[PDB]
């Protein structure tokens, strides 16, 4: 955004779009290189009361895999999951 | 949740067929591509003038390694060997012994820059902020063994870039 | 256990257990073990002699339709007499699921190739021949795919060391890249990082 | 010493540009026994490692003694080039030998190169050789093809080592 | 029947690609590792290990690093039982030394023994 | 500095012709910048 | 409906889905008739194929049949029927309803070691 | 405080110096040996001892989160001064 | 003790396959000498083939020798087409490695290795 | 060769110019990654995944982190999940720009390469601002992310995502409507749906063949079920439909980036389990348990419960899978990386039947293949 108006007009005609609204070169609109210092918050476990680790352990709740059939009725046939629902068409740009 | 890309059916009427035939015989979209190149001819190029015009960076940048000091002259490292235990490429070699005043200080601190992957595990596993990854990246050498930094080179780099390393740490220490 | 512990899926666990019982009762000749992990994954440990009659079933049955072969893997565990564990990962797009089929073999006994089931395995098990030495019988083109042309030995075996027995360097007398016995300038420092205290009591093996 | 980067076999293979490789009385009076470069290098290495090699004066020679005419014939037979020698006197050889030395760059030949090429190799059996340093002398027939494969044309570039007649030694 | 009868011992020495120098000169050791006495945990003494003898390690001329020429310097193998380790050892043609597992002897602890009446097990202080 | 130019071109340096006893009239170097100016030149801060 | 394309590449439009599906399902049932009754594969395949054949017979339309068969397009349903028939022939050839071939070793499926 | 070896080579703060008969000095001829002239022991010996009026003291090295972990130093002994493990600063009870 | 065979039911079929592989290698050697432009004779290549075949001469297991035959056929296929370079073919001739000490005295002189 | 992606050896039997057989010899970039992964801890093997797909770094980071978190029975905080999804979509834009521009470069259009590498440089600047390294960030870790965003990054991402639509419009004006571009891609490399399914193809290879399958819609992960986006579907299986699918995926990635920018929640960045994620550096220098956990995490590492799992994500090249087997120690017993490039290069032989030399190079380009992930 420093070129003269003739060059901007010829450029806009040749491109077919408006390039002055969206320039690929950054300018003073970007964020400043210096910022105020932040204050990051704490998580949900930063408490002084009722914070026992045995009640919120993640690794210790893992279990060995549940072995079902091992070699040491008229039930229905079963799939691994119900069949996936049919995908709906896009309502924004259906291209149809 | 899906769209039918490239399934549009072309028209059939005489005006659109004449338009398509005119585009075929007169090459309209080739002129469109020529016009787009001509538009890109008249823009400001994004080329910076190195080495007078350095590219933008961040205070978190990882480059050459350095050893810091306390603000009294004492070197910060107390030879805890966390950095060589967390270095994934085993670039850090540490050997330590008690010195004259009984302080736990290093005797050998070697970083192989050709082994180092520049990921900042050592600068984030250091409990006393001793080893840091400075912002310098223009340190290419002409010989392989010059990229084998001992303790003296790292201490000299720390004394050379302390005035920048301290400012970068002061900028970025609240995110850690 | 709300904000940190990963949530548990029980419907998928029940469905996978039911499908594991279904597969085990359909094929009692080859299926040895069926297990469901805590994060809802199904493992079917089968006999090697049923590598082909199981997989095609999962490829062709109307209730399985595992049309995709995601990954073919091999695991080297030297503590067993059948040290090699070949694992197939199958993806079913119709029923939106994943299954795992495991089998065992040693160095000498060949196992039947599944190129007649999934053609992607045409490369995949070939990779195993490059890195574990498991010979896949009835293969179209079985040769090395990742290692050097004159390379000897299978690198991903656990008894194979990290650095190889040879290294390449340029020699100006013979004007050639030559292979020499390895001499590391700095040894790979082996670290003993195992904690001597028991971590998970749920996996405590009973003593002898 | 002959090798890949030498100036002994390559010189003989490069005489063919000028003409028909002239010699002094066809080169049938001078006897030469060239030696491989790797044999000399191994001899030097062993002499460095030998505590009993200090103070000696070794003489490194090849295994077979050839005449110059048959040596040039074998060189041109390995290189697969036509070999048409012709008599040329000794005094006229230095006259054109000094013509090539007036170049400011590296000269192609000098009078001294002509003198040393047409000088027969003396035999000194009293001086210890490569065998006393534990080095076996590699014959010219094993490495001549490796040296001279660069000078062949495209027509005979793919011919093997054994498709040649070895020269007669004395 | 698609099965054959093989009566000879196992031999995968010619298929593993190891050179003979690191086959006929190596001496493997099969052992339960010793507990670290600075600690008190016993979880590191559960599985048998196969280790190899230590070869020459010298100093680098440039940096003083520990240069080596032994490819099997950092090869530790883990086995559940002694028989599996010995079968893996004789399968690959390695001469081996087997060390027996040293289970500690159980004691007879007694807190009252610190307060005996006519014995020498009285604690001087506590 | 000239902030009217686009980002990446708003700060530049003209190197000297004499640095540590070397004639650097032509052979300019990117490592000839002191660190206190290396912070500002590489756009790491807004304060010189 | 007379669909111009099925939406997938290399899959042709089937003009008569009902008759082809009936033919394939009847052929599958006739092939599964040879398998012994105590094999669970015969019972399960017969159950699902009889349910699918009742669905195909009951619905005269194409879109409603596709939406209530839960298989997507009718062409992949026909392809799945063909694959089921091929599996039925291979299962007759294999006979996997026999007991287990061999017990595994005692330390074969134990993790961790 | 860098001393000079009789060969002319400089001695580092560790005390490393190549011997007269050591061949590895060929790496230094025509070039320089990189040593640091700011010795940490001499610079920490110039720091004055801080007099405080408490039995125990807390040291973090200064700067808060930019220093070492905070430790506690006892100053019961009056013959010697309690020294920080990380920073090397020494404190003394003034009584 | 009943195992699954790979190719040979007994030792006879396995040694027949070994014989056929040796015939194929002996026929193939002059072509690899000619195409790779090696500086060695055909007899040297054939004696190297014989040495590599006699290196594994102590194998008395049908499955192991079947795998050896498979690997030899793989190497033969890799050298019929030019997939190996000159370096890969010449790596069978250790031209750059000095011969190690053999007797006890020289091994005692040069290092601690047995 | 400028056509091959760095290291690739096609031995091609040609009938003059028409290809009769293609033999892709690979392994020139085999580094032996998944043995050294077994020889290192989990945090030490985390930067290994930045170099498999060296244009999809945080996607592989997210795959490895999801596998380790599944084995650890923990989950990251919501802000970490939103950051991971936003940077995954930025990474998808990076990979798709690389794929389309390099493919057009081997076809012959070298100008959109220079047009889109400026946007690539801007995204690399975002990477450097958020992690400190331009490509190999090592940012996504098991338990969330390593560090929080620097202030003012969201506005820069917003401006870049504002102008990137015009950049894509310029590229599509250049390449899509061109007749010469069509003549190289209209009837080249047609793959049927069944042959794509049976060859282990995943991602765009399926989606260009009309197969409706996306792992962010069918088997979604952390917060991909909370965003809204469309899935492009091809019709003919040629290179043209898949190029159009990639461009539409760039558009939908921009849509997801905007949705993630407008919906970022406050909170932390790591899990609060200090036995898995390291504590804050201010807490390490003050508390005792924090220092002990910092020591034992940066020396030994956390202990993963024993077991095996297979975690797959939708990388821009397709299904990216990790098979992780842990024996209860602090180092992985086995870690196999399933990359789509292996299956795509395996199917390249059937892809290039009856085609020409330039058709073979177009087929090579239309599969976005990097060989670090192919050779592992
Ligand atoms: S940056 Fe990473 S690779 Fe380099 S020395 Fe530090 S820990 Fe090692
Ligand atoms: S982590 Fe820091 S204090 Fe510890 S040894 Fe390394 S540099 Fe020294
Ligand atoms: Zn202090």
């Amino acid at each position: 955004a420093s070129a003269t108006r003739l060059i901007q007009g010829l450029r806009n005609w040749a491109s077919g779009r408006d390039l002055q609204a969206k320039l690929q070169l950054r300018y003073q609109e970007i964020s400043k290189r210096t910022q105020p210092p932040p204050k990051l918050p704490v998580g949900p476990s930063h408490r002084l009361s009722n914070n026992y680790y045995c009640a919120r352990d993640g690794r210790r709740e893992a279990m060995p895999p549940s072995i079902v059939m091992s070699s040491q009725s008229e039930k229905k046939a079963v799939s691994p999951a119900p069949p996936i629902k049919r995908w709906e068409l896009s309502q924004d740009e259906p291209y149809l | 949740t899906y769209k039918y890309v490239n399934l549009r059916e072309p028209s059939m009427d005489m005006k659109s067929v004449t338009d398509r035939a005119a585009q075929t015989l007169l090459w309209t979209e080739l002129i469109r591509g020529l016009g787009m190149t001509l538009s890109y001819l008249f823009r400001e190029p994004a080329t910076i003038n190195y080495p007078f015009e350095k590219g933008p960076l961040s205070p978190r940048f990882r480059g050459e390694h350095a050893l810091r000091r306390y603000p009294s002259g004492e070197e910060r490292c107390i030879a805890c060997k966390l950095c060589e235990a967390v270095c994934p490429a085993q670039a850090i070699t540490i050997e330590a012994e008690p010195r004259a005043d009984g302080s736990r200080r290093t005797t050998r601190y070697d970083i192989d820059m050709t082994k180092c992957i520049y990921c900042g595990f050592c600068q984030e596993a250091c409990p006393v902020d001793a080893i840091v990854e400075g912002p310098n990246f223009e340190f290419s050498t002409e010989t392989h063994e010059e990229l084998l930094y001992n303790k003296e080179k790292l201490l000299n780099n720390g004394d050379k870039w302390e005035a920048e390393i301290a400012a970068n740490i002061q900028a970025d220490y609240l995110y850690r | 256990t709300r904000p940190t512990v990963r949530p548990r899926n029980d419907v998928a666990h029940k469905q996978l257990s039911a499908f594991g019982e279904y597969v085990a009762e359909i094929l009692p000749k080859y299926v040895q073990q069926v297990q469901v992990s805590c994060f809802s994954e199904l493992e079917i440990c089968i006999h090697p002699d049923g590598v082909i009659p199981v997989l095609t079933f999962l490829r062709d049955h109307s209730n399985a339709q595992f049309k995709s072969l995601a990954d073919l893997t091999a695991v080297d565990i030297p503590t067993r007499q059948n040290r090699f564990e070949i694992v197939y990962n199958l993806l079913s797009l119709r029923f939106n699921s994943r299954i795992r089929v495991k089998t065992y073999t040693d160095e000498l006994t060949p196992v039947e190739s599944s190129v007649s089931v999934y053609k992607a395995a045409n490369w995949y098990e070939r990779e195993i021949w490059d890195m574990f030495g498991v010979f896949f019988a009835n293969h179209p083109d079985l040769r090395r795919i990742l290692t050097d042309y004159g390379f000897e030995g299978h690198p991903f075996r656990k008894d194979f060391p990290l650095s190889g027995y040879v290294e390449l360097r340029y020699d100006d007398e013979v004007k050639r890249v030559v292979a020499e016995p390895v001499e590391l300038a700095q040894e790979f420092r082996k670290f003993d990082l195992n904690s001597p205290w028991e971590a998970f009591p749920a996996y405590r093996q009973p003593p002898e | 010493i002959f090798g890949r980067e030498d100036r002994f076999l390559n010189y003989f293979a490069n005489i063919r540009w000028f003409g028909g490789v002239p010699l002094i009385s066809l080169g049938k009076k001078t006897v030469k026994q060239p030696v491989y470069i790797v044999d000399v290098t191994k001899g030097i290495i062993n002499a460095i490692k030998d505590p009993d090699a200090r103070g000696k004066t070794f003489a490194f020679v090849g295994p077979n003694r050839y005449l110059l005419f048959d040596l040039v014939q074998y060189v041109f037979a390995v290189a697969h080039r036509p070999f048409l020698p012709y008599p040329m006197p000794h005094f006229a050889y230095r006259w054109i030998g000094r013509l090539f030395e007036i170049s400011p760059f590296e000269p192609w030949t000098t009078r001294d190169k002509v003198e040393r090429i047409h000088t027969t190799d003396r035999t000194l059996p009293h001086l210890p050789g490569l065998e006393d340093l534990g080095v076996q002398a590699t014959p010219l027939e094993l490495k001549a093809i490796e040296v001279l494969r660069r000078h062949r044309t495209y027509r005979w570039l793919s011919s093997e080592i054994e498709d040649v007649q070895p020269a007669k030694t004395v | 029947t698609q099965l054959i009868t093989v009566d000879e011992k196992l031999d995968i020495t010619t298929l593993t690609g190891v050179p003979e120098e690191h086959i006929k000169t190596r001496k493997a050791r099969i052992f339960v590792p010793a507990r670290n006495n600075m600690q008190s945990g016993v979880n590191n003494t559960k599985k048998w290990k196969m280790e190899f003898d230590t070869r020459e390690r010298w100093e680098n001329p440039l940096m003083g690093w520990a240069s080596t020429a032994d490819p099997l310097s950092n090869l530790v193998l883990t086995f559940s039982t002694k028989e599996d380790a010995i079968a893996f050892a004789e399968k690959n043609g390695w001469s081996y030394d087997v060390e027996e597992r040293k289970v500690p002897k159980p004691k007879s602890k007694s807190y009252g023994a610190n307060f005996s009446w006519n014995k020498r097990t009285r604690v001087s202080t506590k | 500095e000239d902030n009217k130019q686009f980002f990446g071109r708003h700060r530049w340096v003209i190197y000297t012709t004499e640095m540590n006893g070397k004639n650097t009239f032509w052979d300019v170097d990117g490592s000839m910048v002191p660190p206190e100016w290396h912070r500002w030149l590489h756009c790491m801060t807004d304060d010189p | 409906l007379l669909k111009k394309t099925t939406g997938l590449v290399g899959l042709a439009v089937c003009e008569t889905p009902h008759e082809r599906l009936k033919i394939l399902y009847t052929k599958i049932l006739d092939v599964l008739g040879h398998i012994p009754k105590n094999a669970a594969y015969r019972k399960y395949t017969e159950q699902i194929t009889n349910e699918k054949l009742s669905i195909v017979k009951a619905e005269p339309d194409v879109k409603k049949l596709e939406e209530q068969l839960q298989g997507g397009q009718i062409e992949e349903v026909i392809l799945q029927a063909e694959n089921e028939l091929s599996l039925a022939r291979k299962m007759i050839q294999w006979k996997p309803w026999e007991p287990l071939v061999e017990e595994p070793p005692a330390s074969q499926w134990k993790w961790p070691i | 405080g860098v001393r000079t070896s009789p060969t002319g080579e400089k001695v580092t703060h560790t005390g490393q110096v190549y011997d007269d008969e050591d061949y590895r000095r060929v790496r230094f001829v025509g070039r320089q040996k990189e040593v640091n002239e700011n010795f940490a022991i001499d610079l920490i010996a110039e720091q004055p001892v801080s007099q405080v009026g408490s039995r125990v003291i807390s040291c973090d090295g200064g700067g808060g989160a930019l220093g070492h972990p905070r430790v506690y130093i006892n100053l019961d002994k009056e013959t010697k001064t309690g020294t920080c493990g990380y920073c090397g600063l020494q404190f003394r009870q003034q009584h | 003790t009943s195992v699954k065979p790979i190719f040979s039911r007994d030792m006879n079929e396995a040694k027949r396959r070994v014989r056929e592989l040796y015939r194929a290698w002996y026929r193939e050697v002059p072509n690899t000498v000619h195409l790779f432009q090696l500086d060695i004779s055909v007899k040297q290549g054939r004696d190297k083939v014989r040495e590599m075949f006699k290196k594994n001469a102590h194998v008395t297991d049908p499955r192991v020798v079947d795998l050896l035959v498979i690997k030899g056929k793989m190497e033969l296929e890799e050298t019929i087409n030019v997939w190996k370079q000159r370096t890969h073919v010449m790596r069978f001739f250790h031209e750059t490695e000095a011969p190690r000490p053999k007797d006890f005295l020289s091994k005692f002189y040069v290092g601690h290795d047995p | 060769h400028p056509a091959a992606h760095g290291v690739l050896r096609l031995v091609m039997e040609l009938s003059g110019e028409m290809v009769r057989k293609c033999d892709p010899h690979i392994g020139l970039l085999h580094r032996g990654t998944e043995k050294l992964i077994e020889y290192k801890t989990y945090l030490q093997a985390l930067p290994y995944f930045d170099r498999l797909d060296y244009v999809s770094m945080m996607c592989n980071e997210q795959a490895y982190s999801l596998a380790v978190e599944k084995l650890l029975n923990i989950q990251p905080p919501p802000r970490a999940q939103w950051i991971r999804v936003l940077f995954g979509e930025i990474t998808r834009l990076l990979n798709h720009i690389m794929a389309v521009t390099t493919h057009a470069l081997d076809i012959g259009a070298m100008t959109p390469f220079f047009w889109m590498f400026e946007e690539r440089e801007k995204m690399f600047e975002f990477y450097e601002r958020v992690s400190g390294a331009r490509m190999h960030a090592a940012y996504v870790r098991p338990g969330g992310v390593h560090q929080d965003l620097p202030l003012g990054l969201m506005d820069d991402i917003y401006e870049f995502s504002k102008n990137f639509s015009l950049r894509i419009d310029e590229l599509e004006e250049m390449l899509t409507n061109n007749r010469i571009w069509r003549n190289r891609t209209v009837d080249i490399g047609v793959v049927t749906a069944e042959d794509a399914l049976n060859y282990g193809f995943s991602g765009v290879m399926l989606r260009g063949s009309g197969i409706q399958w996306d792992l962010r819609k069918t088997q979604p992960y952390d917060v991909y079920d909370q965003v809204e986006f469309d899935v492009p579907i091809g019709s003919r299986g040629d290179c043209y439909d898949r190029y159009l699918c990639r461009v539409e995926e760039m558009r939908q990635s921009i849509r997801i980036i905007s949705q993630c920018l407008n919906k970022m929640p406050p909170g932390e960045i790591k899990v609060d389990d200090a036995k898995v994620s390291p504590p804050k550096r201010a807490e390490m220098k003050t508390s005792m348990e924090s220092l002990i956990h910092h020591f034992k995490l940066y020396t030994e590492g956390y202990q993963v419960p024993p077991g095996a799992t297979y975690t797959a994500i939708e990388a821009p090249k397709g299904e990216f899978g990790v098979y992780l087997v842990s024996d209860g120690s602090s180092r992985p017993y086995r870690c196999k990386i399933k990359a789509p490039g292996f299956a795509h290069l395996a199917g390249l032989d059937k892809m290039s039947k009856g085609h020409m030399l330039a058709d073979v190079v177009a087929i090579i380009g239309t599969q976005d293949i990097v060989f670090g992930e192919v050779d592992r």
